[PDB]
């Protein structure tokens, strides 16, 4: 009842954006501040990451616990327990969700996300893809 | 509101939305399985005409739909179906139900339905992709 | 009452977004679909200036009308109907609003909303800014 | 369901357990005024222990809003946190003069932070002052 087309997509797209967000991979602090399209090119692509992730994870979900509800947080986790992800990798992961009236957008905290996205969701990438292949079976 | 409340307020909406052809409800609100995802089509001849005298009416569309459906405009999804992916389209005919229409749904469906055998084929092509992505990163 | 700080804040901050935003104002419908990062942007500044003057119109609709709820578009009518905007400004950027799980942002119709807003805003960052001049002079009186 | 604010200071006690390094919550913005909008936090973080907590955890800031939603059981995509140890003074000013406490550690700390960012009358204009010359200033160059 799980839909692969759907995760894929979703996941085609996860692939897409890291592959423009490793161009911010060599830079530094100093010349991240003094850039504030970096700044916007780099807040929009953590937010379309998460929120495929976010989609993934509510198709999944949507399957095995049918009617529970979960947050955006409670999700990673939850893909720990069914061996979906790695539990190391859902705890460490599980913080992203909250990347998807006032401007208080500090770009000191964005820059640290960056590396963070960099090295954790190709792992995301790389454990629903593997998902996907059982599913073959 | 219920499927059949939310068709009948959607004859009022030809006032609200002049050139709207079809509008379908589809998404998780669709499927049985409870944010809102709404498809329209549009009439090209009567779009292009109202797109002179209002540059940006697809920005307007969630919120008429809100103020009418009386849901958050905040949780309002909308797919144009005059310019979306194959895919959609297919997920949109599927699962989805109408709303409002001037056998124009029906001819809607057969037109961009997909086979089993076309959707293993887009599946396997997205495998491929993301297979290169885990192999160009090492991963 | 209004408190100017508030909303010259925020005025300010369009107009720093927007000076941004000419930069983009001579490029190809063909350039701008070639460079992902030129659209997140562009996608990105609309979504700050429209944020900054839905900020300023809830302000402001907060002291005139006190407790009534307004949408977005709708506040933007309403600073018309006050005569804080011209008629005719409210209502060409009142659907400016819809800019604030699906990829329906198509790059074609925001390519169009940069020229949109290149045109408007500074317009509303005036009659804003000589409503402002307004309150100065009632506040003396 | 809406809370009044004598429910959200029960309710910010059980921050401790979640958020170990918070000093102070302050409700400012409309909901501490009076006027269906956001609601606007202001944390006081202690820098210490921030940056051990932020060692283990790298973005433990983008939590913040899913914490608070849980436990005042409010939307947390309607919640905005303003960070005081890195805001502007305008913005410190404001928290401080409508702003409600919500939770403090120790009991004079909301205290101390209003006569450390208050401004005066004085200072307020002369910030007015130079926005309304580059907002003038933008208008002049761009022919409007
Ligand atoms: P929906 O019920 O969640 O199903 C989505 C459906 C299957 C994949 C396709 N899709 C989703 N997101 C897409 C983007 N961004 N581009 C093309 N196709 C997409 O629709
Ligand atoms: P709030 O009551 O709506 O704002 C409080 C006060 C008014 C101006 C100032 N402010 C708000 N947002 C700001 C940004 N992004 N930068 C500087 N100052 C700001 O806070």
């Amino acid at each position: 009842n799980i839909e692969p087309v759907i995760i894929e997509t979703r996941l085609e797209l996860i692939g897409r954006y890291l592959d423009h967000l490793k161009k911010f991979e060599n830079i530094s602090l100093d010349d991240y501040l003094s850039s504030f399209e970096q700044q916007l090119i780099t807040e929009e692509l953590l937010q379309l990451i998460t929120q495929a992730a976010i989609d993934i994870n509510d198709h999944i979900l949507s399957k095995l616990k049918s009617g529970k509800s979960y947050t955006n947080f409670e999700a990673f986790i939850e893909l720990g327990k069914y061996q979906i992800l790695t539990p190391e990798l859902a705890k460490q992961i599980a913080p992203s969700s909250g990347l998807r009236e006032y401007d208080d957008i500090d770009p000191n905290q964005v820059f640290m996300a960056i590396s963070f996205a960099l090295q954790q969701y190709p792992l995301y990438v790389r454990q629903i893809n593997s998902y996907l292949i059982t599913l073959e079976e | 509101p219920t499927i059949a409340e939310l068709r009948e307020l959607s004859l009022r909406l030809l006032t609200k939305i002049p050139y709207l052809k079809m509008l379908v409800l589809f998404g998780s609100r669709a499927t049985g399985n409870i944010d809102w995802d709404f498809a329209v089509l549009y009439d090209e001849e009567k779009y292009n005409l109202y797109i002179q005298n209002n540059p940006l009416a697809a920005f307007v569309i969630p919120g008429i739909l809100g103020e009418i459906f009386k849901i958050n405009s905040d949780k309002i999804d909308i797919v144009e179906l005059n310019h979306c992916s194959k895919l959609i389209a297919h997920f949109v005919a599927r699962d989805g139900k109408v709303l409002y229409e001037e056998d124009e749904f029906d001819k809607f469906q057969q037109r961009v339905l997909l086979s089993n055998t076309e959707i293993k084929k887009i599946e396997k092509t997205k495998l491929e992709n993301i297979e290169n992505f885990l192999q160009r990163w090492g991963v």
